[PDB]
Parts: structure tokens; C-alpha cells; sequence
RNA sequence: ACGGUCGAACUUGACUAUCUAGAGGAAGUAAAAGUCGGGUUUCCGUAGGUGAACCUGCGGAAGGAUCAUUAACGG
RNA sequence: CAAGACGGACCAGAGCGAAAGCAUUUGCCAAGAAUGUUUUCAUUAAUCAAGAACGAAAGUCGGAGGUUCGAAGACGAUCAGAUACCGUCGUAGUUCCGACCAUAAACGAUGCCGACCGGCGAUGCGGCGGCGUUAUUCCCAUGACCCGCCGGGCAGCUUCCGG
RNA sequence: AAAGUUGCUGCAGUUAAAAAGCUCGUAGUUGGAUCU
RNA sequence: CGGGGAAUCAGGGUUCGAUUCCGGAGAGGGAGCCUGAGAAACGGCUACCACAUCCAAGGAAGGCAGCAGGCGCGCAAAUUA
């Protein structure tokens, strides 16, 4: 049982911080290795250069080829696979162009069918995928 | 009582932590000057000091009176 | 040395046989530890390999 | 609950509510004190003096008859020994276990109980150092142990 | 070992209140225990009692009515200022209409409403309803 | 200009830590349909058997499905 | 005749120990719980970072010994593909003495100390009260039984206490 | 914030994650009645 | 960088505070000084280090973490009024 005395504030705060280190979110936030392993470097978005297009197979009960691209981030050079969302949207991307990439949703976790993909593309050649898909703007090269 | 005409006293207090509403025992050491008119001062007896100008690197208080230990005759 | 001990065996014959068994066992434990370490390094290299294979250069185009 | 045992005994004395000297006890306090003096001259602990007075002389409680307890009467007269009774017996027990362990080397049970008796000795000496019955520099040593007894 | 003899007393009183017994024997006794039971008596909660004097710590025989729901000690005796008494009587008492934080102050041992009247603070001992 | 002082910075080894070029080594991946092709109740610790698995030795667990019998005991 | 091992049945939900554990007689050695007490001291205590003692089996260094059993190992049997099971033999080990090792389903898969909340009669130890039977009708106390109570124990049964 | 899923208020540890093999022991924490 | 404070919140709490108010610190990096009531000042000076400007090749001049503006950097921020 818990110590409950009047002069036990040191034991209580010491025990709380040691046992705080056993939480998954607390350790991911405060130990410093998750921020050094994060490709985005703790940023909401990052810009990169497309290296390859790649077709990634959906996890077992779904059967599809999810269209992704392999990008290399500008600021650190780390390599990323990023999903291109809507249908036909892969045809807007060519090789070696700037791509703005955001998170997919689950803060570093794979989302849905796509295995190992944490990222989705947001912009190509500084026009959004949404305006390109709905035909609101055109991309230069 | 190991330095030359200067002693080391400690002061004990309780520091309050609001989140647990409790205390922790904390202490601070102090080198103070002991004049030779307080002879046969022993370890563990209570001493009353008063603030004066810095006399050393670490000495800023001067012993004003000494009361013996709670049991010492 | 699969030599059963004779009832006529005396000292410095049983002692020699026992010492031979001890030194055989020490050498065999040493190379058992060596094989454990080698398999450990190989397994770590193979897992680095598989993780790299999943991360990049795996797909269609 | 014992301090070093898993047992929980209830064996102890129960003083009566009547704190008065009984009528049939025809002893003054002076004669009881003198009896304590001669029993100390024979050479005994205060516990033994209390037992001898209880069994043979009808003195149910010495401090109800004299108004003081036995070791205080001894100390005021000057017949109390320098180290206390319970501590002296603890040291004597530890000395006996030490002698037995110098005899027998493989006895681990004796080594365990020896550790327990040493711990009792240290706790009692700590208490008597606080109360200033022992000198502050008193210490139990493994080597100079039988010199005290 | 035994610490907090008030805790022992209040626990034995509660455990006989749940079983519905008519009398409780609490041992050992104290001045703090006697002042607590007096406060519980003056609100009609505990009922009239006896102190048995053995020449050791006494015993108390408490006659019970079926009125006490919970009898409790708060340990340690936290320092309760008058500005923080409201949070205490929100945490411990079931209603704003009944129930009592017993606290000891330099005016004596009282309940919280008397401490509001006498304008003092103290240390928390318990609560009963 | 002598000397002192404060003192940037330099040179040389050690201890490092980083950045950046690299002959070669050892891999996988995609392209070659090319060539050849029965047993265990469930465990624990330790040791051996080619690392582990698994099996055996030794000591432990149940976290494994109690039927039947039981009054005399004296001469 | 010898050697080394092992102490069955008696042996129980009986006992003892901090746990691991502990069963042939006798003697020594020093400890120990409980109980009894109108003895003594008078708070000396609880739980414990650090630090220490002990810690099954297996294992490892030195010496001694090797009866049994027996990992490894040798054979024999067994099959489309058998390399574990099975039988005979057998090394380290299993035994002792001095060192290390510090692990177990090291279990109640259940911290320790204190308090309160229902009942019951069996048992182990200690103590108390009491008719009787027995020691070939015991001459007195004493042991063995029998009936009740109290205290700490190992357990059990019963319960719509409450969870 | 929801998270009483960090718990002082206020969690948990037989079978779900979890009580150290055992005991001693210092610091630390806690400590029985008793005086208008 | 610290405080004042901010977001959230039953009660207890968790998190933020580069940032206009108060305090400190520093002007590319160190170090030394002159003057002066006050500076180890940099929209003062003297070196060294790292950058870098004009040269007739001897020499000379530098310091936007002021306002505007530019490059670079990046997911990320205004007018040379």
C-alpha cells in the first residue's frame, strides 16, 4: 500500500517520476530517441524529392495495389514512402519534383491497409493534389 | 568543529510540496565564525548567529550565543 | 576416452583420465560459447537485413 | 509478535487493580529495602531479587510496598552494576554462541542466531546510548566481548 | 504495531454499526477519542457511553443507535486553513445538509461549522454521517 | 627597448567527436519456369547432446478426473 | 567376508525451522517457539534504500571415494524418408571434505505489522478444573486414558458477513 | 481534457501485466495511555 | 534565458511562456583597452581567428541579433512607403 505520512512528499514525487517513465506516450515524448528517429524532425510537414514510384500491396484480407512514391526529404536526406490518395492522382507526379508530405493520421503509425506507410503527399510542384484532382489549377514543371 | 576559529552548523527545515500537500526534510550547512569567548562549545549544541559582512569566501554569520545540548548538563 | 575405470586402477591413472575429461569439457564449453556468439551476430545481421528490405526497395515499380 | 521470531505469544503478567499493600503483609518498606540490600550483597539481578521476594516473602510488588522499583533502590544505595541486566545477558548469550562457533565450523544455524543476537545487542546499546546509561563511546566488539561479562 | 488509536476506535464503531450491534467495546481509550465521541454524541449520532478505568489505558463501552452511516478518520492530520475547508467538506461529506468534519483547533476539538463560527482552522481528525 | 601582466591565437603528441571521398569484401531483392533434385499431460531451473528448437539426466510444480474400506481389540 | 549407498513400513493435511529444508540408536554442544508468572527494564518499537547471512537440483575448482543409478557415448533392434522412444553396457556425475556459483512452478501462482467483522469441533504443544478406569484391585503422589476451559500453532468444515 | 490508462485527492499486483527465495539491517517514513 | 503571465481544467492537476512589462545576456568568435559620472561600449578603438570589400598590387576599408530590404534556410513570417 501507499505511504501516506505527512513528511513523505519526496518519496511520492520520486516514485511518480520513476513510474512515469513506464508509460508509452511519456517515454516517446521525453526520452529523445523518437524525435531523432522521426523523419520529419518533429514537423507537421516536410518537402522532398521523388525518387521512385512504387506499388505497395494491401495487407492480407484486402487485395489492392496502393500507389505510393519513394521520396527523399530535403532537409535531412532521409528516405520516405508516401501514399498518393485519390484515384488517378499518381499521374500528376513525375520523377524528381518537389513534393509536400504530411502525416497520414496516427502520429507515426501505419494507417489502414497500407503496410509501413506513415505519410501522405499533399502538394506536388507547389499545387495541391486536391486542386489538381478537382481540376482547379494546373502544375508546371 | 575542525576549522580555525570557525565552525559548521546545519539548519533543518521542512519544505512544502503542494501537489502532494506534504513536506520533505531539507537542510543547509553554514560555516560561521566562533569567537574564542565561547569556549567549550561542543558538537550538537544549539547556536544563535547574526548576519554580518562577508568575512570569508563562505562565512557570512557570526556566533552570538550558544545554548548547550538538550541533555548536556 | 570411453575407457571404463578398472578396479586395479590406482592414482595418477584415474587422475590422468579425470583431468582429460575436465580439459575436454572446458574446450567444448569454450567452443559452445563461440557458436552461441556467432549465431547471435548472424541473427542480428539478418534482422537488420529484413528490416531494411521492408523499409525500402520493396514493391512494384 | 516477537521482534525476531514469527511467533505471537500472550504470556505475560497481569497486575491487579489494587495498588495497595495487602493487610497480611507485615513488612515495612525499610525491611523490604534491607532484604534487597542483602540479596544484592549475595549478588543477583533485580529480576532475581523480585522473584525471590515474590516467592518466599509474600511481597507481591516491591514498588507498591517501598514506593520505588528495585533497580532504583539499588542505584540509590550504590549496588547497581555498570552495564544493564538485559544487555549483559544478551552479551553473555552472544559469547556462548561465539564459543560454540569456534568449536564447530559447519554450523550455519548458530551463525544465523548469532547475527540475530548481535542485532539485539546493537539495538539495546543504541537505546542506552540515547538515555545516557552507557558511555557514548561504548561499543560491542567481536573480539573484546567476554571482557565485559 | 498499533498506531492511531482514534483510527482503531472509529473503525470498530463503524464495523459494529454495519452489523447492527447494540454496544461496542473500544480499547485503548484516549482524550482525543473521548472528545470525538462527545462531538458525535451532541449531534445525536453515537449515544451515551462509559469509560472503564483499568489503571492502564482505559476501555470505552459505547451504546449505539442505528443512526451512524459512516464514521471515519482522515490520516495524516492535515493542516486545514479556513479557506480550504470548503474543498474538504466537498470531498468527505455526502450532503451540504448533514455530516461532520471533526477537526482539532486551538479552541478545542469541534466540528467544521463550529470552526466557521469561531473563525479558526486546525487539523482534520474525521467526519461522520 | 628591457622586464611584468592580462591574453587572443599558433605549433606539436595524446584522448577524442564530427564532416566528407574511397579500391575491395560479404549480402539480400527484381529479371533467368535456365542445370540438378510419426510423436508429444502441461511446465520450471540447470547440464549435456553441432547455436536455438527438441530430447535425455537431476531436483521441483499442478496451472492434472479420489473409487472402495475403516464402531470390536476381549477370555 | 568387504565396500559404498540409503534410513522403508511406523509417517499422519502430525511436528520443527527464516527460508532452502528436516526421520536408525546413544552421548556431547550451543540455540529456539509456545506456555506460566502479583519478576525486571520502561517505549527500547513497526517497515525498511544501502549493506550482510543462508539459499533445492544442476554446474565449476582442489583432495578422497566409487555400491547403485546414469546426462554424453558405444552397440542391438526398428523404417517410403528416422537421426527420439526401447534393451544391454557405460563416462562425467550421483557420496564425502574445503572452496566457488546464487538460480527453481524457490507457490497460497496470494508483502510485513496492527485493529475490527459469524459459528463449530477435532488436532499439536503448554497450563488450569474434575467425577471415574488403569500401572496384574497400584499403599501415596505420578504416567496412560476420560470430560470441560484458556493461550499461541498446522489444518479443516459450515455460512446469503461483506466483497 | 477525456485518462480513476501515472492514481495526493484516486488505480493496481490468486487465476488477466505485476509481491524480492528467505531473514537481518542503516538512512528514510511512521510511532501506545499519561499532566486543568 | 528567469519572472509577471498563457492554454486547459469539477476538485486536485498537466502543459506552455523566443515574444512588446520587470531582470539578465550579447552584438561574427575570443581577448584587451581609450574616454568618461557611468562601457570591458562594438551605428568606439586595438589585435588574433573566420569571413569578406575596393585596388593603379604600394595600400585602404569592414560587422543589420536597429528600420526597411536581399540571399540562404526551411512546413513556417509584411513596405527598400
Amino acid at each position: 500500500g501507499k505511504c501516506r505520512g505527512l513528511r513523505t512528499a519526496r518519496k511520492l514525487r520520486s516514485h511518480r517520476r520513476d513510474q512515469k517513465w513506464h508509460d508509452k506516450q511519456y517515454k516517446k515524448a521525453h526520452l529523445g530517441t523518437a524525435l531523432k528517429a522521426n523523419p520529419f524532425g518533429g514537423a507537421s510537414h516536410a518537402k522532398g524529392i521523388v525518387l521512385e514510384k512504387v506499388g505497395v500491396e494491401a495487407k492480407q484480407p484486402n487485395s489492392a495495389i496502393r500507389k505510393c512514391v519513394r521520396v527523399q526529404l530535403i532537409k535531412n536526406g532521409k528516405k520516405i514512402t508516401a501514399f498518393v490518395p485519390n484515384d488517378g492522382c499518381l499521374n500528376f507526379i513525375e520523377e524528381n519534383d518537389e513534393v509536400l508530405v504530411a502525416g497520414f493520421g496516427r502520429k507515426g503509425h501505419a494507417v489502414g491497409d497500407i503496410p509501413g506507410v506513415r505519410f501522405k503527399v499533399v502538394k506536388v510542384a507547389n499545387v495541391s493534389l486536391l486542386a489538381l484532382y478537382k481540376g482547379k489549377k494546373e502544375r508546371p514543371r | 568543529m575542525k576549522m580555525q576559529r570557525t565552525i559548521v552548523i546545519r539548519r533543518d527545515y521542512l519544505h512544502y510540496i503542494r501537489k502532494y500537500n506534504r513536506f520533505e526534510k531539507r537542510h543547509k550547512n553554514m560555516s560561521v565564525h566562533l569567537s574564542p569567548c565561547f569556549r567549550d562549545v561542543q558538537i550538537g549544541d544549539i547556536v544563535t548567529v547574526g548576519e554580518c559582512r562577508p568575512l570569508s569566501k563562505t562565512v557570512r554569520f557570526n556566533v552570538l550565543k550558544v545554548t548547550k545540548a538538550a541533555g548536556t548538563k | 576416452s570411453t575407457q571404463p575405470r578398472s578396479k586395479n586402477e590406482s592414482k595418477e591413472d584415474k587422475r590422468a583420465r579425470k583431468q582429460a575429461i575436465k580439459e575436454e569439457r572446458k574446450e567444448r564449453r569454450v567452443e559452445k560459447k563461440a557458436n552461441k556468439l556467432a549465431f547471435k551476430l548472424e541473427k542480428r545481421r539478418q534482422e537488420k537485413e529484413l528490416l531494411n528490405l521492408k523499409k525500402n526497395v520493396e514493391g512494384l515499380k | 509478535g516477537r521482534m525476531h521470531a514469527p511467533g505471537k505469544g500472550l504470556s505475560q503478567s497481569a497486575l491487579p487493580y489494587r495498588r495497595s499493600v495487602p493487610t497480611w503483609l507485615k513488612l515495612t518498606s525499610d525491611d523490604v529495602k534491607e532484604q534487597i540490600y542483602k540479596l544484592a550483597k549475595k549478588g543477583l539481578t533485580p529480576s532475581q531479587i523480585g522473584v525471590i521476594l515474590r516467592d518466599s516473602h509474600g511481597v507481591a510488588q516491591v514498588r507498591f510496598v517501598t514506593g520505588n522499583k528495585i533497580l532504583r533502590i539499588l542505584k540509590s544505595k550504590g549496588l547497581a552494576p555498570d552495564l544493564p541486566e538485559d544487555l549483559y545477558h544478551l552479551i553473555k548469550k552472544a559469547v556462548a554462541v561465539r564459543k560454540h562457533l569456534e568449536r564447530n565450523r559447519k554450523d550455519k544455524d548458530a551463525k544465523f542466531r548469532l547475527i540475530l543476537i548481535e542485532s539485539r545487542i546493537h539495538r539495546l546499546a543504541r537505546y542506552y546510548k540515547t538515555k545516557r546509561v552507557l558511555p557514548p563511546n561504548w561499543k560491542y566488539e567481536s573480539s573484546t566481548a567476554s571482557a565485559l561479562v | 504495531v498499533r498506531m492511531n488509536v482514534l483510527a482503531d476506535a472509529l473503525k470498530s464503531i463503524n464495523n459494529a454499526e454495519k452489523r447492527g450491534k447494540r454496544q461496542v467495546l473500544i480499547r485503548p481509550c484516549s482524550k482525543v477519542i473521548v472528545r470525538f465521541l462527545t462531538v458525535m454524541m451532541k449531534h445525536g449520532y453515537i449515544g451515551e457511553f462509559e469509560i472503564i478505568d483499568d489503571h492502564r489505558a482505559g476501555k470505552i463501552v459505547v451504546n449505539l443507535t442505528g443512526r451512524l452511516n459512516k464514521c471515519g478518520v482522515i490520516s495524516p492530520r492535515f493542516d486545514v486553513q479556513l479557506k480550504d475547508l470548503e474543498k474538504w467538506q466537498n470531498n468527505l461529506l455526502p450532503s451540504r445538509q448533514f455530516g461532520f468534519i471533526v477537526l482539532t483547533t486551538s479552541a478545542g476539538i469541534m466540528d467544521h461549522e463550529e470552526a466557521r463560527r469561531k473563525h479558526t482552522g486546525g487539523k482534520i481528525l474525521g467526519f461522520f454521517f
